[PDB]
Order: structure tokens, then C-alpha cells, then sequence
């Protein structure tokens, strides 16, 4: 995944209308105890599956096990640690523990270790100071493989669509309830309201009407149109400013 | 109004037995799980806890070694 | 369509505003608009579902 | 898991066990 959540095109997890009466639903509570008991369960989820992973000639034979789950370890590197062939991910952390038990650090101070005998024999240097990104480096040096044989001589979201599809359907209900509603609370001042509201969106869709193809390439636009008083009074100012 | 206000009478019933039962399975299947989560954890605290005492015999026993190599 | 302009919006609301005010009148029937979304008999599918659903977790 | 932890840290206990043993051969190799 990303930084940041991902944008999509479809609703997700709409609201739930308060304002209804409940008295009347009686199931919105009940609802909102699954929604929560839901939750807690991918809660629950979500973190168990975070924690789920928290001339004589020779013969030579590339055989089919080559490979790296028991790779082979230099002797100076085995001998620090201890085992022959484990691993190179077991060969970083017994290195990092065994200077952590050393306590080469300091008592950058971190960075530089103390250098011991057996780790200047294993790195093969001979500072006093070394920093642990170039000691770990080393490591990846260190390691080689293992010699062949050698013989010489989904549904739940358009689940959760559909439901966001549904709760948008139950949001249409409860408006429309509620402005019924509060035109039987109050007829007067939402009819004033609609008949003002209504003649205001009938003013702004009527806005956008003397700019088609043949209603500008006519004559009916400029001349005449003192009653329209729109366009050829700004060419007073457009003119004034270089536009034409 | 009359088969709405049918299944709208007594699906609120059917709905509420079922939601509180499913408060029952559910909260039964979390303490059992959250139960059997911390039984885990001291086994998983024990064999860290004696496999941290084998690495650290391991590597006490390489610097051992030393004093066996030192006297040849 | 996946924007919406000021041309949708209001071309939106102003429809929406007046099938409201068509409904005190009663000069629209809105009667496929709202047995198709109550649905008795799928209301009772959902009752019978939830019915079953009483019957399997008992 | 339940089961698997113990079956791998009373390997790893018997290994301390055997790696006891090896102590002893260290105390007659001198």
C-alpha cells in the first residue's frame, strides 16, 4: 500500500441520519450495535493479522539442491559464532549479539566499536574504531555458498458498496420525511423558502443560454439587445484595458 | 400500509433477539480467543527465554575455545 | 458525470425541489418510487431471512 | 502455535542436556 489512503470513485461508509424519531425506527440503535461490533471485530482481525508475523578428468555436477536456505560460512566467521553452516540472516544477529555481549560500543559512539581480536580477525582489520554499517557490510562478504559435488580423478466490497448504495437510500427517506415534517411544523416559511429557493435555481439554470453555436454567429446578440444590457456595455471597459 | 406494517411489526423483534445473540456468540468467541492469546505469549516468552540462554551458552562456549587454542 | 458542474447541481436541486411541492398537490403519483423500496414481500424475505437466522444460531 | 513452541523448547532443553554431556567430556579431556 501507499502513504496515504487510496481515492475512490464510489461512496464509502455514508452516514446515518439522528434527526429521525426513534420511536418510530426503534432499530437505529440497534443497528449502530452492529456497526461497532463490526468494527471491533476487524479490530480485532486487523491486529491478529498484524501478530500472525509479530589425461585424468574431474566431474562436476551442478546438482538440483543448490541453494541458499544453509549457506556455507568463512572459518574465521564460523568460529565467532559458533555453528557451521546456518544461515547468513542468523550470521548478521549472532554477530550484532556477540558485540552487544562484548559491550564494544562506548560505556559516533554507537556507531564505532571497539575492536577485539577475534573481530579483527574476522574482518581482517586492525582499527580501534569501525563504524557497524561497514561491520555488517563485511557480512554480506563473508558468506559463501554451498560447494556442489566435486569428483576428481473481492465480494465484501461490493457488499460494502451495496450497503453504501442502501444507506444512501435511507438518507433520501429521512429528508424527505423531515421537510413534510417541518412544512407541517412550519407551511409558512418553507413555501417562501421554496418559492423564493425555486425561482433562485430557475434564475441560475436560466443563466447559461445566448452562448451556442448559431446563437452567436447571428446578429441577435449585440444588436438591439439594450433590453439584455448584458454584453456591449463592457466595451467601454474591455476596450479600455487592450482586451477587444 | 397494511403488508408493510406486518413485516415492520414483527421483524424489529426478529431483529433485536438476533442482534443481542450475535452479541452472544461473538463476545463468547472473543474470550475465548483473547484467552487463548496470552497462553501464547508465555510460551513464546519461554522459548525465547531459554533459546537466549542457548545462544549465550553458545557463544560463552567459542570464547572457551580460545583458551584451548592458546595453549597449543 | 463522474463531476458534477454548477449546471448539475442546480438542474439537481431544482428537480428535486419540486417533486416535493408536486406531492402536496398530489399532481405526481410517486407510486413505483415507493412500493419498489418498501417491497413488502422481499421486507418479508427479509423477515424470513432473519427468521432462519434466529433458527440456525439457536 | 500452542503446540509448537513446546515441541521446539524442550528440543532445545534437551539440547542444553546434550551440550551438559559435552561439558562432562570436557571435564575428562584434562
Amino acid at each position: 500500500t501507499q502513504t496515504n489512503p487510496v481515492p475512490v470513485t464510489y461512496p464509502t461508509d455514508a452516514y446515518i441520519p439522528t434527526y429521525l424519531p426513534d420511536d418510530k425506527v426503534s432499530n437505529l440503535a440497534d443497528l449502530k450495535k452492529l456497526i461497532e461490533m463490526d468494527s471491533r471485530l476487524d479490530l480485532y482481525l486487523t491486529r491478529r493479522r498484524l501478530d500472525t508475523s509479530i589425461l585424468r578428468c574431474s566431474i562436476t555436477i551442478q546438482l538440483r539442491g543448490v541453494d541458499g536456505g544453509k549457506v556455507q560460512y568463512s572459518p574465521n566467521l564460523a568460529t565467532l559464532i559458533g555453528m557451521q553452516t546456518g544461515s547468513v540472516n542468523d550470521a548478521v544477529y549472532s554477530i550484532y549479539k556477540y558485540i552487544l555481549i562484548n559491550n564494544l560500543f562506548v560505556t559516533p559512539e554507537l556507531g564505532e566499536v571497539k575492536l577485539d581480536s577475534l573481530l579483527q580477525k574476522v574482518l581482517d582489520t586492525n582499527a580501534a574504531h569501525l563504524p557497524l554499517m561497514n561491520v555488517v557490510q563485511t557480512v554480506n562478504k563473508l558468506v559463501s555458498p554451498l560447494p556442489p559435488i566435486i569428483l576428481d580423478y473481492a465480494e465484501d466490497t461490493a457488499k460494502l458498496r451495496e450497503i453504501t448504495k442502501l444507506a444512501l437510500q435511507l438518507n433520501s427517506s429521512a429528508q424527505k420525511y423531515q421537510f413534510f415534517h417541518e412544512l407541517s411544523l412550519h407551511p409558512r416559511e418553507t413555501l417562501t423558502h421554496y418559492l423564493w429557493s425555486s425561482k433562485q435555481n430557475e434564475l441560475v439554470l436560466q443563466g447559461d443560454q445566448y452562448f451556442n453555436e448559431d446563437a452567436a454567429r447571428t446578429s441577435d446578440i449585440y444588436s438591439n439587445n439594450n433590453n439584455d444590457r448584458s454584453l456591449m456595455g463592457n466595451i467601454s471597459l474591455l476596450y479600455s484595458q487592450g482586451r477587444l | 400500509r397494511e403488508i408493510s406494517e406486518k413485516y415492520i411489526e414483527e421483524s424489529q423483534a426478529i431483529i433485536q433477539e438476533l442482534v443481542k445473540l450475535t452479541m452472544e456468540k461473538l463476545e463468547s468467541k472473543f474470550t475465548k480467543l483473547c484467552d487463548l492469546e496470552t497462553q501464547l505469549e508465555m510460551e513464546k516468552l519461554k522459548y525465547v527465554k531459554e533459546s537466549e540462554k542457548m545462544l549465550n551458552d553458545r557463544l560463552s562456549l567459542s570464547k572457551q575455545i580460545l583458551d584451548l587454542n592458546k595453549s597449543l | 458525470y463522474n463531476n458534477v458542474t454548477l449546471k448539475n447541481l442546480t438542474a439537481f436541486q431544482l428537480l428535486s425541489q419540486r417533486e416535493n411541492i408536486c406531492e402536496l398537490l398530489n399532481l405526481v403519483e410517486s407510486t413505483e418510487r415507493h412500493n419498489s423500496i418498501i417491497n413488502p414481500e422481499r421486507q418479508r424475505m427479509s423477515l424470513e431471512e432473519m427468521k432462519k437466522m434466529l433458527d440456525a444460531l439457536k
